[PDB]
């Protein structure tokens, strides 16, 4: 909620994008993840053709 | 094709015991002698035969009449047809041409 | 006969991020957590 | 999800008077949304459009 | 689509609303009916409703196999002890079926009675599943056996000999029976044919459409938890019911900055009062060239600073209130150098311009909208009422 003139005060950038974290001085981010969804019938060929 | 007794509703099974057989439970007394015929079955399976007549195999199944190529025409190949699967699918044909050195045969 | 274009369409693109769209979905889970 | 417009019997339900009110500032997405002129689309349902 | 036929009646009957049930057989074909075979003994339990239902089974038909029967009844049965016998004779004379409940509520199903012309439903007291039960084997088998040879925290209740001990509690009740072809079931019939004229006005179902489709639907969220302050913006559109008129148009003036009087009643709607919208007005808005702005001070309130990216400074609308009065004595301001009257910077006067100007080549800024004929609004008193406090503040301006 701070305007760009408050940013100036804080040493930040107005353009920044922000969403990650600061952890003893360096910036983390947590990557998003991919899955395949839970509680789906699957229907699969064997590697014996099964 | 299957059967279930109305008695309790599980398959029953062909068993002989007396002058005619019958169809029968197992967990219940139910019995229905069978007197007439019926008419489907469960389609049985035996596998493919490829090889049984392979080559030059008895030469009764000479025949006169053969269709021709549409490009070189020599005088050797007689015709031929066979079957895909089972009962009721289709019956393919396949005509091939063999010399030599190629890799000729249509369908 | 020409159907008639909206010639203005794309200007729903910068009202929809606005509120929504780039980085927002990390900061909204963090929110929501 | 994805957003779109939503079409019916061959006119795309927004309209240039739309794109006006939202330019002038009467209007936002989110009253686009309640008054059904757009609505979001997922993966599966899109198969079906 | 008009009517065409049968415009048939419906009556609703009590007489058997917790008397009447529902079985069916899944096993059982629909054409082969049971009541041919004669029904010998029935059991029921009030309290988590099942029956057990005792069926006779013809003995003397061929189909009976009898040496099978007789090897049953050994392997079941005692082979001299005939005190409790599971059947009298030496060959199974029954077979027994139990049921399974379907659904715990029941009160949105209804069994229907048609006759000609009218109808007449009846609210069911349960529906039950019938299947054969195959005890037999397991009687046998234990038969078979019997001849061969600071406690931890309970969780006795999610145990199933619990339930069965706990259905074990109710009582048996024991049932006659009286079969379909008994003159006893045509005289019971009658009962689902309520009496009663045939036009009646209802008492009940006075709610409209928009109540039921309330009632059916509930509100997903019976209280919120946060109070709509709407500092920022909502749903504008929608006349929320817990914003006030005041308060919709200072969001309204808020939001779009320069605004003619015809657009806020098309937004507003005619159901409000067209003549106290002027005070909500007055208090937030004045008439330069016969259209509406907002106040500086809305879009500046005092505790605020510049918060565009150029130059910080202390809230002024000192500068926006001159080129507001400079908009009032010309139709368009030709000068660039604002910022050499008012001392602001060059961004903060094109700022300024933006909201309520448009750019002509080499000409200057101009009022972004145009006239209007103020006067069809029969209020030329508060025209001049705005006039001479412009005057007024145009004298408090002038000091600088
Ligand atoms: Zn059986």
């Amino acid at each position: 909620g701070k305007t760009p003139a408050e940013f100036a005060k804080l040493n930040e950038c107005p353009l920044d994008p922000g969403g990650y974290f600061i952890v003893k001085g360096v910036e983390k981010v947590i990557l998003i993840q991919e899955q395949l969804s839970k509680n789906r019938i699957i229907v699969e060929a064997d590697r014996k053709g099964a | 094709m299957l059967l279930f007794c109305p008695g309790c509703g599980n398959g029953l099974i062909v068993e002989e015991g007396q002058r005619c057989h019958r169809f029968s439970c197992n967990t219940c007394p139910y019995v229905h002698n069978i007197t007439r015929k019926v008419t489907n079955r469960k389609y049985p399976k035996l596998k493919e035969v490829d090889d049984v007549l392979g080559g030059a195999a008895a030469w009764e199944n000479v025949d006169s009449t053969a269709e021709s190529c549409p490009k070189c025409e020599h005088p050797r190949a007689y015709f031929m047809q066979l079957q895909t699967r089972s009962a009721d699918e289709p019956m393919t044909t396949f005509y091939k041409c063999c010399n030599a050195q190629c890799g000729h045969r249509w369908r | 006969a020409p159907i008639p274009t909206v010639e203005e369409k794309w200007r729903l693109l910068p009202a929809f991020l606005k509120v929504k769209g780039l980085v927002k979905q990390h900061i909204d889970s963090f929110n929501y957590f | 999800c994805r957003p779109y417009i939503i079409v019916k019997k061959q006119k795309p339900a927004v309209t240039n008077k739309h794109m006006e009110e939202l330019a002038q500032g009467y209007r936002n997405f989110e009253d686009f949304l309640h008054e059904s002129l757009v609505e979001y689309l997922d993966v599966n349902e899109e198969n079906d459009c | 689509d008009d009517p065409v036929v049968q415009e048939i009646d419906v009556y609703l009957a009590k007489s058997l609303a917790e008397k009447l049930y529902l079985f069916q057989y899944p096993v059982r074909p629909a054409s082969m009916t049971y009541d041919d075979i004669p029904h010998l003994s029935a059991k029921i339990k009030p309290k988590q409703q099942k029956v057990e239902l005792e069926m006779a089974i013809d003995t003397l038909n061929p189909n009976y196999c009898r040496s099978k029967g007789e090897q049953i009844a050994l392997n079941v049965d005692g082979a001299c002890a005939d005190e409790t016998s599971t059947y009298s004779s030496k060959l199974m004379d029954k077979q027994t079926f139990c049921s399974s409940q379907t659904t715990s509520n029941t009160s949105r199903y209804a069994a229907a009675l048609y006759r000609q012309g009218e109808l007449h439903l009846t609210p069911l007291h349960g529906i039950l599943q019938l299947r054969p039960s195959f005890s037999y084997l397991d009687k046998a088998d234990a038969k078979h056996r019997e001849r061969e040879a600071e406690q931890a925290r309970q969780r006795r209740v999610q145990s199933y000999e619990f339930l069965q001990k706990k259905h074990a509690e109710e009582p048996w009740v024991h049932l006659h029976y009286y079969g379909l072809r008994d003159s006893r079931s045509e005289h019971e019939r009658q009962y689902l044919l309520c009496p009663g004229s045939s036009g009646v006005e209802n008492t009940e179902l006075v709610k409209s459409p928009s109540e039921y489709l309330m009632m059916l639907m509930p509100p997903s969220q019976e209280e919120e938890k946060d109070k709509p302050v709407a500092p920022s913006n909502v749903l504008s559109m929608a006349q929320l019911r817990t914003l006030p008129l005041a308060d919709q148009i200072k969001i309204l003036m808020k939001n779009v900055k320069v605004m003619p009087f015809a657009n806020l009643m098309s937004l507003l709607g005619p159901s409000i009062d067209s003549v106290a919208v002027l005070r909500g007005i007055q208090k937030v808005a004045m008439l330069v060239q016969g259209n509406w702005v907002v106040k500086s001070d809305i879009l500046y309130p005092k505790d605020s600073s510049s918060p565009h990216s150029g130059v910080p400074a202390e809230v002024l609308c000192r500068g926006r209130d001159f080129v507001m009065w400079k908009f009032t004595q010309s139709r368009w301001v030709v000068r660039k150098e604002v910022a050499t009257v008012t001392k602001l910077c060059a961004e903060d006067v094109k700022d300024f311009l933006e909201h309520m100007a448009v750019v002509r080549i080499n000409k200057g800024w101009e009022f972004i909208l145009p006239y209007d004929g103020e006067f069809i609004k029969k209020h030329p008193d508060v025209v001049q009422r705005q006039h001479m406090l412009w005057t007024g503040i145009q004298a408090k301006l002038e000091k600088v």
